[PDB]
């Protein structure tokens, strides 16, 4: 059971950390009335989404891939697929909203307080969540996404297999809604932020010269991990459906699993402020 | 001749110092050692008050241990009700910069003065409305207290203290003699004598009736930021910027105890006694509050939980609860 | 001028020097006697019954 | 009966809360700045406490004066730790008549514990009359050698003898030498050349304050 022995800790290790990196963040946010701010509500929503994803879909997927047999009902399997899609598509628009908020804060400093209020944050969060849900429950509870070929029909007929088989149109709508659209906005936002930071540094250098790695590192640690984690999945998802007999199931599930670990790096990336670390040290 | 006067001054000052030293029979610590210690005291927050926009500067309890007033940097007075933790009044101000609060013994008037050289008085029972305003100081006010329902005593930054009259609005007795700024004052229960601590490391005791200084104390080494008066009426404890609280004595005319810990080098901003006179509660700049012991100089509890520094303190008339005012725009009621 | 201010202080110190002083032992004894006598009605020092506290 | 009395007590809390909520936005919108300077520096002409209000491009500024009194030891500074920016007004006209006191005051303000985070904006008022003093008493006669000082080429001479420009540059660098050491990157100093002839100096104040806020926000998110 050498393969079996290994995956068991590794699947096991990922589940504990993801809940651990979620429950600690949420309890640190809730316990202290200082950490709370408009710029913390989005982080709270992202932490909640990561927590529910890591507490719902990871163990079920690990059990399905290890046992090689789905012992639950077809309806529960469809629910598992829908909740996985919901969490995946809700753990990206939150990052996009965070980027937009940072862009407004940096580029327009005077009107930042008036533009954003505690009432508008709830509206934005609800809008993001409902947009994510309209492509997770509405098209999955009904049969709009079903394939046509014989293998898919046979698998849906049987009550022992759960393999994601989908029509060509759904693949390009869900991928566009979830990944491609929330990428260009973030790229433009970070380009403008970097331009502003460079302008400020050039301004100060001329004024106080005689008497940057930091920005590059800060932008890299934010962009590189995200693009490395979520780029290959959202290109294989479209190339495997545009044409067949190109991508095997093993690489597909491997990329799907490698995309899941991104939700655990958010606590170590978006909570590096000293005020955030003070709560961690206290607890 | 100035030189002659200075030599005469040394001769007198030296005479006094020797006279004061001759009466030091035994230190108060020496006699008080067989008293059973109080022990560790732990107090938990009961109520939390919110609604201010900026930091809180001062507060003053009511005469019935029910209502309390407080002024914030934004320039608003809020009269709370700790039993039902709800606001009652919200008084706008002409000037945003304020530093003082007061409450009448009859619970009818509230006064507050700030950076401007103006002291204002409001009438709570009648809508809120300015009744009288007092002017004549050339420096910022620092502390005001109602001696009665018809006269107020205040201390400004002009190294002076005055006892105003409400009906006429003019000074009736002016106290002089200090060198640096005056920072705080307190009134004795009989409303006969009051003390004040200046910035020249000197605390003086005045007389309300006659209007002249009586005694001087010079035990500290830096500025004095707070002062409190013992319930008995024969003692008073101060607070300086060198993390030291000293308990003087009016009859003996010298200090008796000094409280200091080697692990703190911060300042002190608020000092108050309890009803029994056994516990001395003080506030620091280390984001928390401390509890001392008057007769043993032994710490018996640490009060923490404030996001910013503590700049206010108060104890109810019946000794039921203690409240702290901080810069985090939050009030707490401890018990 | 400054001489006048010195006279004003020169007179003041002398007045604050002709007072009667009591031994520290008697003052300390009175202080501790008062503190011990009124140590049975302080809610802060002695925890009162739970039903008595209005805040509870 | 008791229920009736309490219910009204509920009504009073609600009305006040509605007003505090209404006033919170007004409080948060405004930006405040302190004006400080030595005597005879022209602060009064430029403007006890005199609070002045003005609007520039839908931005609210509340300029709170400090007042005038001989106070070597200042204790009201703790009350001004939330100020967005501190205006400093100093005059170079007093160099032979004295700036050194103003420089000492600036050094004392910069190193204050309660003012570690707040930046300082400096105005070189009375610069118009400096030309007459410099050209037909000289700075080089003083212990700091004006003659030995090498005029930097970075400064652009506005439309023009070199002596007055060199004197202005040296006096300007005198304050920056003090300021740059203790800044540590948390707060900076903004030099500027001003005079009563300048019809609008607000544009300069606006550009300085916006840059201050932008730099503070950039430093908050670990980008600078
Ligand atoms: N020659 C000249 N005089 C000026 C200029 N700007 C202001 N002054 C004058 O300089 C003098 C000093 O400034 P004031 O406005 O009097 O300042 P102040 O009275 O010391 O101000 P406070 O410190 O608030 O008391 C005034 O008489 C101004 O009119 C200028 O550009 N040129
Ligand atoms: C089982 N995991 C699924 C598989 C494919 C897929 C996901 C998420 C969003 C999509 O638009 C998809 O097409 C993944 O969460």
């Amino acid at each position: 059971e050498v393969w079996v022995v290994g995956m068991g800790i590794v699947m096991s290790l990922i589940v504990l950390a993801i809940v651990f990196g979620n429950v600690l963040v949420i309890t640190a946010i809730a316990k202290f009335e200082r950490l709370q701010t408009v710029t913390n509500y989005f982080i709270t929503s992202l932490a909640c989404a990561d927590l529910v994803m890591g507490l719902a879909v990871v163990p079920f997927g690990a059990a399905h891939i290890l046992t090689k047999t789905w012992t639950f009902g077809n309806f529960w399997c469809e629910f598992w697929t829908s909740i996985d899609v919901l969490c995946v598509t809700a753990s990206i628009e939150t990052l996009c909203v965070i980027a937009v908020d940072r862009y407004f804060a940096i580029t327009s400093p005077f009107k930042y307080q008036s533009l954003l209020t505690k009432n508008k944050a709830r509206v934005i969060i609800l809008m993001v969540w409902i947009v994510s849900g309209l492509t997770s429950f509405l098209p999955i509870q009904m049969h709009w996404y079903r394939a046509t070929h014989q293998e898919a029909i046979n698998c849906y007929a049987e009550e022992t297999c759960c393999d994601f088989f989908t029509n060509q149109a759904y693949a390009i709508a869900s991928s566009i809604v979830s990944f491609y659209v929330p990428l260009v906005i973030m790229v433009f936002v970070y380009s403008r932020v970097f331009q502003e930071a460079k302008r400020q540094l050039q301004k100060i250098d001329k004024s106080e010269g005689r008497f940057e790695h930091k920005a590059l590192k800060t932008l890299g640690i934010i962009m590189g991990t995200f693009t490395l984690c979520w780029l290959p999945f959202f290109i294989v998802n479209i190339v495997h459906v545009i044409q067949d007999n190109l991508i095997r199931k093993e690489v597909y599930i491997l990329l799907n699993w490698i995309g899941y670990v991104n939700s655990g790096f958010n606590p170590l990336i978006y909570c590096r402020s000293p005020d955030f670390r003070i709560a961690f040290q206290e607890l | 001749e100035l030189d002659q006067l200075r030599q005469e001054a040394e001769q007198l000052k030296n005479q006094i110092r020797d006279a004061r030293k001759a009466c030091a029979d035994a230190t108060l610590s020496q006699i008080t050692n067989n008293i059973d210690p109080v022990g560790r005291i732990q107090m938990r927050t009961r109520r939390t008050l919110r609604g201010h926009l900026a930091k809180i500067y001062a507060m003053h309890w009511g005469t019935d241990s029910r209502l309390l007033v407080s002024a914030s940097q934004d320039g608003k007075l809020i009269i709370w009700d700790s039993y039902t933790t709800n606001k009652v009044h919200a008084i706008p101000l002409r000037s945003s910069w304020v530093m003082t609060c007061a409450y009448a013994p009859s619970g009818n008037y509230v006064a507050c003065g700030g950076l401007d050289n103006i002291c204002s008085i409001y009438n709570l029972k009648t809508n809120v409305r300015v009744s009288r305003e007092l002017a004549g100081h050339t420096g910022y006010l620092s502390c005001c207290r109602f001696l009665d329902d018809n006269q107020i005593v205040t201390s400004s930054g002009d190294t002076t203290c005055a006892l105003w009259d409400i009906e006429t609005g003019q000074q009736t007795t002016t106290f002089t003699g200090h060198t640096g700024d005056v920072m705080s004052l307190s009134l004795a229960p009989d409303t006969r004598l009051f003390v004040s601590g200046a910035c020249d490391a000197s605390a003086k005791l005045w007389d309300v009736r006659e209007g002249m200084c009586r005694q001087t104390f010079t035990g500290h080494e830096s500025d004095i930021n707070a002062i409190c008066f013992f319930p008995n009426g024969n003692a008073f404890a101060t607070g300086s910027d060198d993390a030291t609280c000293r308990l003087f004595d009016l009859r003996a005319d010298q200090e008796l105890m000094t409280y200091s810990h080697d692990n703190i080098i911060c300042g002190i901003t608020s000092v108050s006694f309890s009803k029994s006179g056994r516990l001395l509660l003080a506030g620091y700049d280390d984001f928390n509050c401390n509890v001392w012991d008057a007769l043993k100089a032994d710490r018996a509890g640490v009060l923490a939980g404030h996001d910013n520094r503590v700049s206010c303190l108060g104890v109810t008339d019946d000794g039921m609860a203690v409240a702290t005012g901080s810069w985090d725009s939050f009030l707490k009621i401890w018990n | 001028a400054s001489i006048a201010q010195a006279r004003k202080l020169v007179e003041q110190l002398k007045m604050e020097a002709n007072i009667d002083r009591i031994k520290v032992s008697k003052a300390a004894a009175d202080l501790m006697a008062y503190c011990e006598a009124h140590a049975k009605e302080d809610p802060l020092l002695t925890p009162v019954p739970a039903s008595e506290n209005p805040f509870r | 009966d008791q229920r009736n009395e309490e219910k009204a007590q509920r009504e009073a809390n609600k009305k006040i809360e509605k007003q505090l909520q209404k006033d919170k936005q007004v409080y948060r919108a405004t930006h405040r700045l302190l004006l400080l300077g030595a005597g005879e520096s022209g602060k009064s002409t430029i403007v006890g406490i005199f609070e002045t209000k003005f609007q520039v491009d839908k931005v609210n500024f509340h300029m709170f004066d400090v007042g005038g009194q001989r106070d070597e030891r200042r204790k009201w500074i703790q009350c001004f730790n939330d100020v967005t920016a501190i205006i400093f007004v100093v005059a170079s006209s007093s160099y032979n008549m004295r700036l050194q006191e103003a420089l000492n005051l600036f050094k004392s303000i910069w190193n204050n514990r309660w003012l570690r985070t707040i930046s300082v904006i400096l105005f070189l008022n009375k610069q118009d009359l400096l030309a007459e003093k410099v050209l037909a008493s000289k700075i080089e006669d003083y212990f700091p050698e004006f003659a030995r000082y090498t005029t930097p080429e970075d400064a652009t001479p506005e439309p023009e003898d070199p002596r007055v420009t060199r004197a202005k540059y040296f006096i300007r660098d005198e304050f920056l030498r003090i300021s740059t050491a203790s800044g540590d990157g948390r707060h900076y100093c903004y030099p500027h050349f001003t005079c009563a002839v300048d019809t609008e100096n607000i544009r300069r104040v606006f550009n300085d304050c916006r840059d201050i806020i932008q730099r503070m926000h950039l430093r908050q998110y670990e980008l600078l």
